[PDB]
DNA sequence: TCGATCGATCGAT
DNA sequence: ATCGATCGATCGATTTTTTTTTTTTT
């Protein structure tokens, strides 16, 4: 598309034009420095962009997925392309954002922050531990033995390689990519309470290049992003659909800190 | 259809109130007003302006609510289209009030439906944000899936044939999260009342339920008055059955007034700082200059009671300022500090409190061996409800920013106590054996309320073994200013003589010079002023200290003149006035030798 | 024992 | 003679909870 390709564009025409620090932007090379290192986690930051280009707040909450998207296409194209004998090691990509002028506090969200960007804290407790996921759909064809192809949806269209028939299908434990996978429970520090009652809570998905990050009893920083289950069975209900919530994360930045860790400016 | 009478008179409601609704001026507009820039979809209307103006719809709405309601949206869109650019998307939030009718959970049968009767209770049990995508699209699959259709109904159900086409009526279009309609509510329950306390039965339950804007400004331990908007409810009942199903008991309801809860923090109709934060200048402004002030102001507060006038002076301190000053990260500077509390037995030891916690807000008292000791932390569970260890309150830190003084500070177990020993001053306390790595902040003041050993104040030992207990703690308290007894009839006919009004009916207490709330407003003006310090008593403090010690030549150190420059720094927020002079200075100093002289043997 | 599946069948057109 | 609607024979899919023995804290 016309205006719909410039988004990618302007993250080139960004990373080697927007300068601070003196010459040498970050960005120039802190995705070699993360190359290197083979981390595939590169941040962003978000008041570089509100210093080079303030478009990129408008455009974003119609649907941040495809703007993560289309961020993902940039570093992919651009390392892959630049560093070709890379394409071994994880060969996919992901960004991340650090800088946000909010700090929304729990008990706050609503129906009105939904699927859209944010930011929140809390504390861990008791979860899940580590387990892996699906990536992509395959099956294996049963009655003329083939395979269908490659294609929270399923598809199953009638077109593969036996004569485009077999409805039926059986299904191999290999041959497919799979993916990381943990769960979380966010809940709120107790001093910033209402002072002597319960606590409320959510719960959040992390994925997989972020997994034994975090850990029972620890402070927490998370941009994340809200979620809707689609349906928990509609049907003759409550006095309530038995209906849903959760976080999606995008970012963490833990307020302990750990490691060595601050990044380095150039004098 | 029935509603269309409501319809045209809620027209010719909005018809007149398009107009004035009030004597040339209208007051329900302006929430609108308001409301015309977010559009969060609410405004409450008053019943009694039905019984004004409309001329009794109360028996047009009270019996036929349910089925009249949704047209009501439609009158509040109708209302809001005539003056804004508007689309669609208005909506129908409600906070009904101005209804007479105030009835129980007992007069409930099959025939109360669609009413807006009124009922009270208490909280209980209370349940979070609960979302909702009570809406969406769904049709066949072929192209034709735009459905801005009801499909918000209470039982939900994905099954639409189709608007345009003829095609499938059982496989359905997927679903839409993204431009839809979605809401907010919770669900609690809610006891028997006790405003109406009868005998026999049990605290029957009540379902109930709230709306958005109604969310999360109820909250457990408060009386109410709500919709009576009672439902039909989309094992054991055995009856008939047909079709062409046994039920329970529900009940929502769209309106609150959260009352015996509220204050209201500080905002003469004039000109201030803010709106009516101090709008009193008119006289506060005498306030602040008056010489006589000071004891003015101490006799303002305690005209039912005599006794010393040591600490009728003092005691301002504590609900006094401190510092609130602009600093670094060095660490926490404190602001308030502790008052003690000895007498002998019933000079009025209780009274000075038992009322101070009527006196200013967010300060409630009582008595920690009232409970375990579940005092300083909540109640330590070791069963099975959620998680199986929940402690993360208690009752002294209930008082933040507020004080929550004691009785009997002296027979208290030495665990809430040594607990006490640092939670005063590093005011940030913490705990194992259930803690989530336990991190609290109390903030706050006290107030103590001793007992000697033997009941006397016999002089044949030290203070600090008049009482004999453990030491350190005796310096943090930075001023006791103790009550004594003594045998003398005059004081006691004074006494009596006090009590000569008390129940003379009629002029049953002694005139006064100053009104309590102008005090008080007063009180919570002086502040926020940010004061200063530039004055030499500033620069020459040293040697009042080197004094206060060269007397102390003959316990110790500098914990009391962190105390003094505080209740001077207060003393001067007394006078309305940064900037600290060098008089509050001898004051303090002299409050401070009063107190260890009466310390001292 | 309950439910949709699919294939057959009977009037309309 | 073509085609849609209704009937009906054909197919597969559901049916696990109340005491105890250690454990931390008052
Ligand atoms: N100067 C005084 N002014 C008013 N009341 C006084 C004074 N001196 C003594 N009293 C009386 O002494 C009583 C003290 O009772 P109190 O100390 O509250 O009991 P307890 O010791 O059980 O708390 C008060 O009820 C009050 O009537």
């Amino acid at each position: 598309l016309g205006p719909r390709t410039e988004i990618a564009n302007r993250f080139q025409s960004f990373l080697r034009t927007f300068v601070d620090e003196r010459g040498a932007y970050t960005y120039r090379d802190r995705i070699r420095r993360m190359c290197e290192q083979n981390m595939s986690s590169f941040v962003v930051s978000y008041t570089d962009l509100a210093n080079k280009e303030h478009v990129l707040a408008y455009f974003l909450p119609e649907a941040p997925f495809q703007m993560l998207e289309i961020f993902d296409k940039v570093a992919k194209d651009m390392v892959l392309s630049i560093f070709p004998t890379y394409e071994r090691v994880t060969t996919e990509i992901h960004v991340r954002i650090s800088e946000l002028p909010l700090i929304e506090e729990l008990r706050t969200f609503r129906k009105l922050h939904l699927n859209q960007l944010v930011r929140t804290l809390g504390v861990v407790t008791a979860t899940t531990g580590v387990l892996p996921q699906l990536s992509v759909i395959k099956y294996d064809c049963v009655k003329c033995g083939y395979v269908l192809g490659p294609f929270n949806t399923e598809i199953k269209p009638g077109s593969c390689p036996e004569c485009q028939s077999t409805g039926p299908f059986s299904i191999n434990m290999e041959q497919t990519l799979y993916r990381n996978y943990q769960k979380i429970t966010l809940q709120e520090s107790p001093g910033r309470i209402p002072a002597g009652r319960i606590p409320r809570s959510k719960d959040v998905i992390l994925l997989a290049d972020l997994c034994d990050q975090c850990k029972p009893g620890d402070e927490l920083e998370v941009t994340g992003i809200y979620t809707n289950n689609y349906d928990g069975s509609l049907n003759t209900d409550q006095g309530f659909p038995v209906f849903a919530t959760v976080i999606i994360a995008n970012h963490v930045v833990v307020k302990d800190s750990k490691q060595v860790v601050q990044s380095l400016t150039d004098e | 259809v029935k509603d269309e009478v409501g319809i045209r008179a809620q027209k010719l409601f909005q018809d007149f109130l398009e107009e004035f609704k009030e004597d040339g001026e209208i007051k329900y507009t302006r929430p609108a007003a308001s409301l015309e820039s977010p559009d969060r979809c609410t405004l409450e209307v008053s019943f009694e302006d039905v019984e004004k103006y409309d001329q009794n719809l109360a028996t047009a709405i009270i019996e036929e609510y349910y089925h009249i309601y949704p047209f009501l949206c439609q009158s509040v869109s109708n209302y809001v289209k005539d003056r804004i650019g508007l689309k669609t998307q208005k909506d129908c939030y409600v906070a009904f009030t101005e209804v007479p009718t105030r009835h129980k959970v007992r007069d409930l049968t099959t025939s109360k439906i669609g009413t807006l009767i009124r009922i009270s209770g208490q909280v209980v049990r209370t349940h979070p944000v609960h979302p909702e995508l009570v809406s969406g699209v769904f049709m066949c699959l072929d192209c034709q899936t735009e459905i801005r259709n009801v499909e918000q109904q209470f039982k939900f159900t994905n099954p639409t044939i189709c608007r345009n086409p003829v095609c499938s009526n059982r496989k359905r279009f997927m679903l839409d999260v993204e431009k839809s309609l979605f809401l907010d509510f919770q669900k609690i329950r809610i006891q028997e009342t006790q405003a109406e306390l009868p005998r026999g039965c049990i605290p029957r339950a009540v379902e109930i339920i709230l709306r958005s804007e109604l969310v999360e400004t109820v909250q457990a331990g408060d009386r109410y008055d709500f919709t009576g908007t009672l439902i039909v409810v989309p094992l054991a009942g055995v009856g008939t059955r047909a079709e062409n199903l046994n039920y329970r008991m529900a009940f929502l309801a769209c309106s609150v007034q959260a009352t015996t809860a509220r204050f209201g923090g500080t905002d003469t109709a004039e000109d201030m700082k803010k709106q009516m934060t101090d709008a009193e200048w008119h006289k506060i402004y005498e306030m602040s200059k008056d010489r006589n002030l000071y004891q003015n102001l101490i006799s303002s507060l305690f005209p039912s009671i005599y006794g010393n006038d040591e600490v009728k002076r003092g005691i301002l301190l504590q609900q006094f300022g401190g510092v609130a000053k602009t600093t670094t990260e060095k660490t926490s500077l404190r602001g308030d500090i502790n008052v003690c509390i000895v007498g002998d037995p019933s000079t009025a030891k209780s009274q000075f409190l038992k009322q101070v916690s009527d006196f200013s807000p967010r300060a409630i008292y009582t008595s920690g061996k009232a409970s375990s000791a579940a005092g300083l932390t909540a109640a330590v569970v070791r069963d099975e409800e959620s998680f199986d260890f929940v402690i993360e309150a208690g009752a002294l830190m209930l008082a933040d920013n507020g004080i929550c003084c004691i009785d009997e500070f002296d027979k208290m177990d030495q665990r809430d106590q040594v607990a006490i020993h640092e939670a005063m001053e590093q005011q940030t306390i913490s705990i194992a054996r259930a803690g989530v790595r336990a991190t609290l902040n109390a903030r706050t003041s006290i107030l103590a309320a001793a007992n000697p050993i033997n009941g006397r104040y016999d002089r044949s030992k030290s203070l600090q073994q008049n009482i004999q207990l453990s030491a350190p703690i005796m310096s943090r308290f930075d001023l006791f200013f103790i009550l004594v007894d003594e045998c003398n009839e005059v004081v006691d006919y004074a006494i009596a003589r006090k009590i000569v009004d008390l129940h003379s009916n009629i002029e049953e207490s002694v005139e006064r010079a100053y009104t309590r709330e102008e005090v008080l407003r007063y009180v919570t003006f002086a502040r926020q002023f940010k004061p200063v310090i530039s004055q030499e008593a500033g620069h020459m403090l040293v040697e009042n200290y080197g004094h206060l010690r060269q007397r102390d030549t003959g316990r110790i150190t500098v914990r009391q003149l962190e105390s003094m420059i505080r209740l001077s720094e207060a003393m001067a927020k007394l006078e309305c006035s940064n900037r600290v002079l060098e008089r509050h200075v001898k004051e303090a100093f002299r409050l401070l030798n009063k107190s260890i002289i009466r310390v001292e043997q």
